[PDB]
């Protein structure tokens, strides 16, 4: 139900961007939003199917009584990190966010930055905390820091204020 | 623009990864916090209600 | 967190014991051909009442031992202290 | 619990902590993982027996918790790796007090089956510390 | 029912306890559990789920307790600075206070760090320290409202027990 | 499928995959028939090129019905087309085929863009007027409309009742060997 | 299936074992089967009823207060509102001022009474 | 249908079962009292030695050349357009030569065969000498194949498509690890099989198996959680 | 809940949704409202029976599928494993004990 | 409600959770365990009968089943 | 396929038919000659004439199905009774109306 509730959030967002935005460029921006967010959701879905099939259970508690090997743990952590970083925009995947903020209506932009991206932080946290991972987090830390550096270095050359807020 | 500056910008993530690796070497011998997903709460969440029914 | 946690299994190398006899009696099926050849050589040499001193079962046994230790030796070393690979390579 | 009483203390109840050996923790964890089926059955057996003759008018009210005894034996054997005895009554002189504590906390005081595991684990720990 | 994932690497497994030989690539769900998933993931795997929850909470409280020790010694240093002039502060502070400041430094006390790197024995020792403090304060009933929740009926029994214990301690001879 | 003292214990159904395939086929047929009913309501001569998806922008029922049919075909989570793909990935993971999962993922993402590309073509300057005329007035069919209503209900909320369909399909598939 | 009381006799087992496998008194067994070793089903039912009543009262008072506030302060611009209030008779002005505050404050007071345990009998 | 069947053999299981071994010595030993001709003919065991580096390199080059020839025959030549003057000259050459088709075929297929031979030889020398001792087999395969295919795409095809060469190398390495290194759909044993070696009697093994079943009963969620109703 | 009432509610909302989708007014052709509830109530009521009765036969089918899986596993053993001590006793049980016909 | 009254778990979880598992185990686990426990209950009964004669049998000793 | 006795039993020679009446009469007679003496393992030699009639009347596939069904029935009878099965079914259908809660902070494992 956790994964299903995370997945349920896409259709209203796409509908709002498609039917309520006044700008003409918002038609393609909604498609970009959908395609990136759904690629991330597909990665998360692969990880969830892995966990469900290996451990025939749906409770966070039962994971305390099952151990994942090194290979499965590495696969799961990579999949969940990349999938939730598609929505909570990590460095190489923020083109959709920039386009969607530039073209979307102001209220939905407030909702998207203020709350929607946070939905990726929560779920990741849960799946990060329920599994024992024996990998070095240096690669993920480097990806996040590259995101910070790349976003903050691009703020000077912005004339549109909404794009500047998106980069922040 | 500048070829050297563009190359430096391109190779930034590798530089960050290498610096993190070096400081992980420093943390390993000093027994500092390593760059790992720590597992000390056994999956119990931060402030989570753990109650039973019946 | 691993490393600061108790170990679930204690191997007999970690108990200061030699598993070489077990590994030898488990690597023997890998070299049944050489073992059979050595047995045939021994049977042939037994039958001859007079044989040249140059003739011996030494070389079939050398081949059989080579195969058995090819199976045996690396896996015992791989569990020892100081035989771990490098950080990257 | 892993506290030992302090002898010749100035006040009455002063304790000092200690940490078990890595072998003891490993042994207890492995036996608990491999013998948890009996532990769950004791909880179910204990509740089931009272449901059938909780009243004093029942025909077999005198027997009490006797059948669950069999489970209590099996768990013990499992936790002892069959190296000491077939029944808990054959436990060595060490850990005998902890067995009495477990029996009091399991049947005489029908406590939740959370505290009772501590006393059985104490029996196992005492046996492990004594023997080898 | 727990399952498993099919393995790929080809390597022999020797079970001397059961006296069998298996292959990693030909392990079913149950054999994978007892041969590949048997490692521990806790500081104290010998404790139950409830017991390890109590252990984890006590460990968190113990880290906060050591942080409180450092905060208290810092506040004592501030009080000494205000109350004592610099003409003699250094020597007095060098008496018994500098050693305690250095005893509660970065490795011994977590401080503002993300994680305190402790082995399972260190965690056990911290939990034992916290439990020793608890046993000291529980026998006097000092933890009713601040660190406890008793009913009205239990309060009277606790008061009687503490009164009897205080009477017993008073009538003993001095050491 | 383990053995203890010559007693065999199995926790695998061995017929789940056939039921999953049947579910995928049936779900695809249902969504396809929804979109073709939407097409059959209208004047058929208008839909020749891909840009003419704009012709579906006539009134709210047709427009939204086809938007949701396209999203279901693309595999969007809430709708019916997502369940078959999700269960296919679950069964592949259960069978331990990560390469098949990767190739299905590539196919799924490319096909999803292939489907949602046409949502851009639906934008039209004015109402399309794609209805046949009869007795001087547009001919709006009620029976096909009700069929689309039922198909829309089961597209929106089919994930709630999917357990019964899975039960029936596994019951059918259990006869394959017996 | 094999855990039963058929073919079970006190002759086989020694007295001490029986002494450690005998039932406790009637009260302990009743508390065990009723699962009332610490709290009673009456306690639980009373707590559920109190929670129901508290939620319904809080929600109703909050909605009433916000509706009356909105519908009393959403009649026009500042001058229009001032004219309407001036035209209102004194009891009407008193009501449209006081009663939203009464509803919201009573909701907050009920919540505060919910979070405070002042019924404890170990005082003095 | 099997791939790399010789390298995936479980030697211990094969020896225990008595199955023929693919690593057995497949060699010929001439003996005395034999003619001089059979001495020379028995030297053909050289071509059967899979530990010969030159033979392995030549076989890899032959396989690469055969693959290149097949690709040219099926997809390469027919796609390319030949000038009409060159085609007319070729057909005139066929008219004045008894087997002129063979010469045309040689001229058309020489570049593809040569490129395939070189690629196969270089690939074998690159895999066998560099990446054969890496601990992580999957990562080694992925990295080596990605780099090799990127270089091959840069050289043989336009160098501006090297990224797609890297992606194709990654995918090929994943596929190779899944089916050429691992054994899926091609298994020589049964899942869960084992071999016993101790002197334990049947009673001891049965007791251990009863213990194992008791432990296995804890893997059921309903059993472990105590959520079973009374039957 | 009751399936008959759930079906009747389903038909009531289905008719109203169909009226809205066709842009025809509600309150039009009123006799279709009771007909839809009656048809939908009977339809879902029968499906409730059919789904329950499919579970029963599915469970009984798995008992026969239990026997097929064991015999399929033994017949799919690699050659030489039949007389191996890992499978020798189980194989002999089906070849000898199950020859009772 | 009426749709989800066959199992104590919601229908979505039933759909996407029990991949490849037996419906017997999912819906009636007690009968599933009892059926797979056959020839072990008989062995346990024989063990109890022998124990009534004062003899202890080391094999089949772990076979103590409560479900 | 290739592993199921059910599908192999449906394979027959051309021009081969089954007389179900005679086969079932013989099987009923043989199973009533049995089931009067009860054994854990059925011994057909204790009912020789009915055994011979059963062998000469029913096909091999029918006899295999009959033995499999008889073994399953004998296994089921030793474990279950009508009343306890009814009680268990009623209890399961009654608890199906409720929900399942996690067992937080367990003790067994
Ligand atoms: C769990 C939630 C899953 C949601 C899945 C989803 O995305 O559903 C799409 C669906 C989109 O409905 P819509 O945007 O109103 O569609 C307008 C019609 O296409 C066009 O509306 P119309 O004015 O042309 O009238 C026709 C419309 C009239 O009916 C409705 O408008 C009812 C819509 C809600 C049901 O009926 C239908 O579209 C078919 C109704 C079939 C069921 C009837 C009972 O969203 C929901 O149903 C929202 C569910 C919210 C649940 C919150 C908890
Ligand atoms: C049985 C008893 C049970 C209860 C017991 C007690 C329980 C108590 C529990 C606690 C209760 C707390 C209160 C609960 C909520 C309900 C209160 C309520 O309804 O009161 C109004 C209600 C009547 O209100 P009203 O006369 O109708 O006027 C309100 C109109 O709706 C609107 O009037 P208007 O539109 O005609 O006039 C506008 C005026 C009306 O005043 C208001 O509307 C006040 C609320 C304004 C909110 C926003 C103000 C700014 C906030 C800034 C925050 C910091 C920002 C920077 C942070 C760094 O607004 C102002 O004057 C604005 C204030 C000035 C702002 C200047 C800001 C400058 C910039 C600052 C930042 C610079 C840096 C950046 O009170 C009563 O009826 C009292 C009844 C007393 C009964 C006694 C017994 C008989
Ligand atoms: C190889 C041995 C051999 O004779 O190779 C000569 C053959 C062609 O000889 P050439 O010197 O080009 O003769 C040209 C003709 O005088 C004049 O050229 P053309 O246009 O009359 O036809 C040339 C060629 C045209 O080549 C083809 O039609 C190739 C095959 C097409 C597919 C159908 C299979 C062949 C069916 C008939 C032959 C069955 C043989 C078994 O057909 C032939 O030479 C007939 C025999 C083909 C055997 C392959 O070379 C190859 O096949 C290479
Ligand atoms: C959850 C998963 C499981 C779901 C299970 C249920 C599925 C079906 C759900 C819909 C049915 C219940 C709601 C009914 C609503 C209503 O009030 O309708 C009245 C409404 C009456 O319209 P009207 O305008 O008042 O009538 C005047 C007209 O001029 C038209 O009049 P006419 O001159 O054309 O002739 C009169 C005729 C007009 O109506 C018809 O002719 C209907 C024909 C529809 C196709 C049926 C194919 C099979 C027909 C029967 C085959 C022979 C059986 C033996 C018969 C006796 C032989 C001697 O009859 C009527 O008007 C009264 C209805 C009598 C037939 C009702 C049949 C219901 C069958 C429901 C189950 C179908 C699937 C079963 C699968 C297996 C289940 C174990 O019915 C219709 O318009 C047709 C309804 C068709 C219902 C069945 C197909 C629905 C498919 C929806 C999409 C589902 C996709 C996703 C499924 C899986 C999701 C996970
Ligand atoms: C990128 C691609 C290039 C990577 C670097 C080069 C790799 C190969 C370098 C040469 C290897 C070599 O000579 O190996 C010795 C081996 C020796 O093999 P050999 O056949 O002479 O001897 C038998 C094998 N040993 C040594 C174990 C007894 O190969 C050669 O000498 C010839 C190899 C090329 C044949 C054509
Ligand atoms: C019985 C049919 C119930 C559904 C139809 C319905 O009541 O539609 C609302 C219709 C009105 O919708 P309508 O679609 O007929 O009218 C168009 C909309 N207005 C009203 C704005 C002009 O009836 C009512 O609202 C009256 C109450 C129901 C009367 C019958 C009860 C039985
Ligand atoms: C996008 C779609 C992704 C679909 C999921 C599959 C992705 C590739 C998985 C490859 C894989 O599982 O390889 C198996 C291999 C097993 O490694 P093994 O040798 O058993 O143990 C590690 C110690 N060397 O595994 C490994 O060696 C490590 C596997 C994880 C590598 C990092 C994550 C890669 C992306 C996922
Ligand atoms: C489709 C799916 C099939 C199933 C999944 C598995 C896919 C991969 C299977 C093959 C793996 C492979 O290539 O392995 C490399 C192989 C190793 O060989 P090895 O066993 O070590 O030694 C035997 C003797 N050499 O060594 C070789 O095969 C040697 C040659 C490898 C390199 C070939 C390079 C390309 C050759 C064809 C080129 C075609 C185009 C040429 C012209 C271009 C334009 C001019
Ligand atoms: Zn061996």
């Amino acid at each position: 139900l956790f994964f299903m509730c995370y997945e349920l959030l896409l259709i209203p967002s796409f509908l709002i961007v498609y039917f309520v935005s006044p700008s003409r460029r918002a038609i393609q921006a909604s498609l970009y939003f959908v395609i990136w967010t759904q690629l991330g959701s597909l990665l998360v879905l692969i990880a969830i199917s892995y966990i469900i099939s290996i451990t025939n259970t749906y409770e966070f508690n039962d994971l305390k009584y099952f151990n994942f090997t090194n290979s499965e743990s590495t696969i799961i952590i990579f999949l969940i990190f990349l999938g939730f970083g598609f929505k909570a925009p990590i460095w190489p995947f923020h083109y959709w966010l920039t386009k969607t903020h530039v073209e979307a209506p102001s209220g939905f932009s407030i909702y998207l930055s203020g709350f929607l991206v946070k939905t990726a932080l929560y779920g990741f946290y849960k799946f990060n905390t329920s599994i024992f991972i024996d990998i070095d987090s240096s690669i993920f830390i480097a990806i996040c820091i590259m995101g910070v550096v790349d976003s903050s270095l691009k703020m000077w050359g912005q004339t549109d204020l909404k794009k500047l807020v998106a980069y922040g | 623009g500048s070829l050297a500056v563009n190359v430096l910008f391109f190779v930034v993530p590798l530089f960050l990864w290498l610096i993190l690796q070096t400081q992980s070497d420093q943390s390993s011998n000093r027994d500092d916090n390593s760059l790992t997903f720590y597992f000390s709460n056994a999956g119990f969440f931060f402030f989570q209600i753990y109650t039973n029914t019946g | 967190s691993s490393g600061d946690l108790p170990s679930a299994t204690l191997s007999m190398i970690q108990q200061g014991q030699d598993p070489k006899e077990l590994v030898l009696q488990h690597c023997k099926p890998n070299c049944l051909h050489w073992e059979q050849k050595l047995k045939r050589c021994e049977a042939k040499l037994r039958e001859l009442v007079n044989a040249d001193p140059e003739m011996s079962c030494m070389y079939p046994l050398r081949d059989w031992v080579t195969c058995v230790e090819a199976c045996v030796q690396p896996q015992i070393i791989s569990q020892l202290v100081g035989a771990q690979k490098g950080r990257i390579w | 619990m892993f506290l030992n009483p302090v002898k010749d203390s100035e006040f009455d109840d002063e304790v000092k902590g200690f940490v078990p050996s890595e072998g003891e923790v490993r042994f207890v964890a492995n036996k608990n993982k491999e013998c948890g089926y009996y532990l769950q059955g004791i909880e179910q057996c204990r509740r089931k027996m009272v449901q059938l003759a909780g009243d004093s008018s029942s025909q077999f009210h005198s027997l009490g918790f006797l059948p669950c005894k069999r489970l209590v034996d099996a768990h013990y054997r499992c936790m002892t790796d069959d190296k000491f005895g077939s029944t808990i009554e054959e436990v060595p002189e060490i850990g005998l007090d902890s067995a009495q504590k477990f029996f009091d906390c399991t049947f005489q005081q029908l406590k939740p089956m959370q505290s009772c595991r501590r006393f059985f684990d104490q029996v196992v720990r005492d046996v492990y510390r004594a023997n080898g | 029912a727990f399952g498993g994932f099919r393995q790929t690497d080809n390597s022999l497994i020797i079970d001397d306890r059961r006296k069998i030989i298996l292959n990693t690539r030909s392990l079913n769900d149950f054999q994978q559990k007892i041969y590949l998933r048997n490692f521990f993931t806790n500081y104290r795997p010998d404790l139950s789920s409830y017991d390890y929850f109590a252990f984890k909470e006590k460990l968190r409280i113990g880290e906060l307790f050591l942080n409180e020790y450092r905060k208290r010694i810092n506040n004592e240093v501030r009080r000494a600075a205000i109350l004592t002039p610099t003409s003699s502060l250094r020597e007095k502070m060098n008496h018994k206070i500098a050693d305690q400041i250095l005893d509660l430094s970065s490795p011994h006390v977590r401080g503002a760090h993300f994680q305190a790197v402790r082995s399972w024995t260190d965690a056990s020792k911290i939990v034992n320290y916290v439990e020793e403090k608890q046993t000291k304060i529980n026998k006097y009933g000092l933890q009713f409202p601040l660190l406890g929740n008793m009913t009205e009926e239990q309060c009277a029994s606790k008061e009687d027990e503490v009164y009897q214990r205080l009477l017993k301690e008073m009538q003993k001879p001095p050491k | 499928m383990s053995i203890f003292s010559n007693i065999w214990i199995n926790n695998d159904l061995n017929s789940y995959g056939l039921s999953i395939l049947l579910l995928n086929i049936i779900n695809y047929l249902i969504v396809f028939m929804l979109i073709l009913s939407v097409i059959l309501l209208t004047n058929l001569s208008k839909f020749k090129s891909l840009n003419q998806f704009k012709e579906f922008n006539s009134y709210n029922f047709i427009l939204y019905s086809l938007i949701f049919s396209l999203l279901s075909m693309a595999g969007i989570p809430p709708l019916l087309g997502f369940t078959g793909k999700f269960l296919a990935i679950l069964y592949s993971s259960f069978k331990s085929q990560y390469l098949l999962i990767l190739f299905m993922t590539i196919l799924n993402i490319f096909g999803m863009y292939f489907y949602i590309q046409n949502l851009r073509f639906v934008v039209k300057k004015n109402k399309s007027s794609i209805l046949n005329y009869k007795n001087y007035y547009v001919n709006i069919n009620y029976s096909i409309t009700l069929n689309i209503i039922l198909l829309n209900f089961f597209n929106f909320f089919g994930i709630l009742f999917l357990s019964d369909l899975i039960i029936i399909l596994n019951y059918i598939s259990s006869y394959i060997y017996i | 299936m094999n855990i039963a009381w058929k073919e079970l006799e006190n002759d086989a087992f020694k007295a001490k074992d029986i002494a450690k496998f005998s039932f406790s008194n009637a009260s302990n067994l009743a508390n065990f089967v009723a699962e009332s070793q610490a709290l009673a089903t009456n306690h639980f039912n009373t707590a559920l009823n109190n929670g129901f009543n508290v939620f319904f009262a809080v929600a109703g008072l909050l909605v009433v207060g916000v509706l009356v506030y909105i519908f009393f302060n959403s009649v026009g611009g500042m001058i229009i509102r001032s004219r309407i209030k001036a035209a209102q008779p004194n009891p009407n002005q008193v009501k449209v001022l006081v009663m939203p505050f009464v509803a919201l404050g009573v909701s907050l007071v009920i919540s505060r009474a919910g979070i405070n345990g002042d019924d404890f009998g170990y005082k003095g | 249908m099997e791939l790399n069947s010789s390298a995936k053999e479980d030697s211990h299981y094969v020896g225990v079962l008595g199955y023929p071994s693919q690593h057995d010595p497949h060699t010929l030993h001439p003996k005395k009292h034999d003619s001089t001709f059979t001495k020379v003919y028995a030297c053909r065991d050289m071509l059967w030695d899979h530990h010969w580096e030159v033979r392995n390199t030549l076989y890899a080059g032959f396989k690469g050349a055969l693959l290149g020839v097949a690709y040219a025959s099926g997809f390469g030549l027919i796609s390319k357009t030949v000038p009409s003057i060159v085609l007319k000259k070729m057909f005139r050459f066929v008219r004045n030569n008894n087997f002129g088709h063979i010469r045309i075929m040689q001229d058309l297929l020489t570049p593809y065969a040569l490129t395939g031979f070189g690629l196969g030889s270089v690939y074998y020398l690159y895999q066998h000498n560099v990446w054969e001792n890496r601990s992580n087999k999957w990562l080694a395969e992925v990295l080596s194949n990605a780099l090799f295919f990127q270089v091959a795409t840069a050289v043989c095809v336009n160098p501006g498509f090297h990224i797609y060469g890297m992606v194709g190398g990654i995918l090929f390495g994943t596929l190779k690890y899944a089916f050429y290194n691992s054994s899926f759909f091609q298994e020589k044993e049964s899942i869960g099989s084992y071999t016993t070696f101790g002197d334990l009697s049947e009673e001891e093994r049965k007791k251990q198996e009863y213990k194992d079943y008791i432990q296995f009963l804890g893997n059921y969620h309903k059993v472990r959680n105590g959520q079973l109703v009374d039957l | 809940s009751s399936m008959l009432i759930w079906g009747a509610c389903f038909g009531l909302f289905t008719r109203a949704a169909a009226c809205k989708a066709s842009m025809i007014p509600l309150t039009t052709s009123p006799w279709k409202y009771p007909k839809y509830m009656i048809v939908s109530a009977v339809t879902f009521y029968y499906f409730d029976w059919y789904r329950r009765m499919a579970l029963e036969q599915l469970c009984y089918n798995e008992e026969k599928l239990e026997r097929y899986q064991i015999r399929a596993k033994l017949q799919s053993l690699k050659i030489g494993e039949e007389l191996s001590d890992a499978y020798r006793e189980s194989f002999f049980e089906h070849a000898v004990q199950k020859n009772n016909i | 409600g009426v749709w989800s009254n066959i199992h104590p778990t919601d229908k979505v979880t039933l759909s996407f959770a029990n991949i490849g598992r037996p419906f017997r185990l999912i819906y009636r686990p007690e009968i599933f365990l009892r059926d797979q426990q056959a020839k072990f209950i008989q062995l346990e009964k024989e063990h109890i009968e022998k124990s009534k004669k004062g003899e202890f049998v080391e094999t089949t000793s772990p076979l103590v089943l409560w479900n | 396929m290739e592993f199921s006795n059910a599908l192999l039993s449906q394979t027959k020679l051309p021009g081969q038919q089954y007389d179900y009446k005679r086969c079932f009469q013989a099987s009923n007679t043989h199973f009533e000659c049995l089931d009067s003496i009860r054994d854990a393992y059925d011994n057909h030699h204790k009912c020789p004439q009915t055994y011979q009639a059963w062998q000469s009347s029913c096909d091999v596939g029918i006899r295999r199905y009959q033995m499999d069904n008889r073994e399953q029935q004998k296994k089921d009878q030793l474990l279950y009774s009508k009343e306890q099965l009814k009680n268990y079914n009623a209890a399961k259908n009654k608890e199906a109306y409720g929900i399942t809660a996690p067992k937080n902070l367990s003790f067994a494992f």
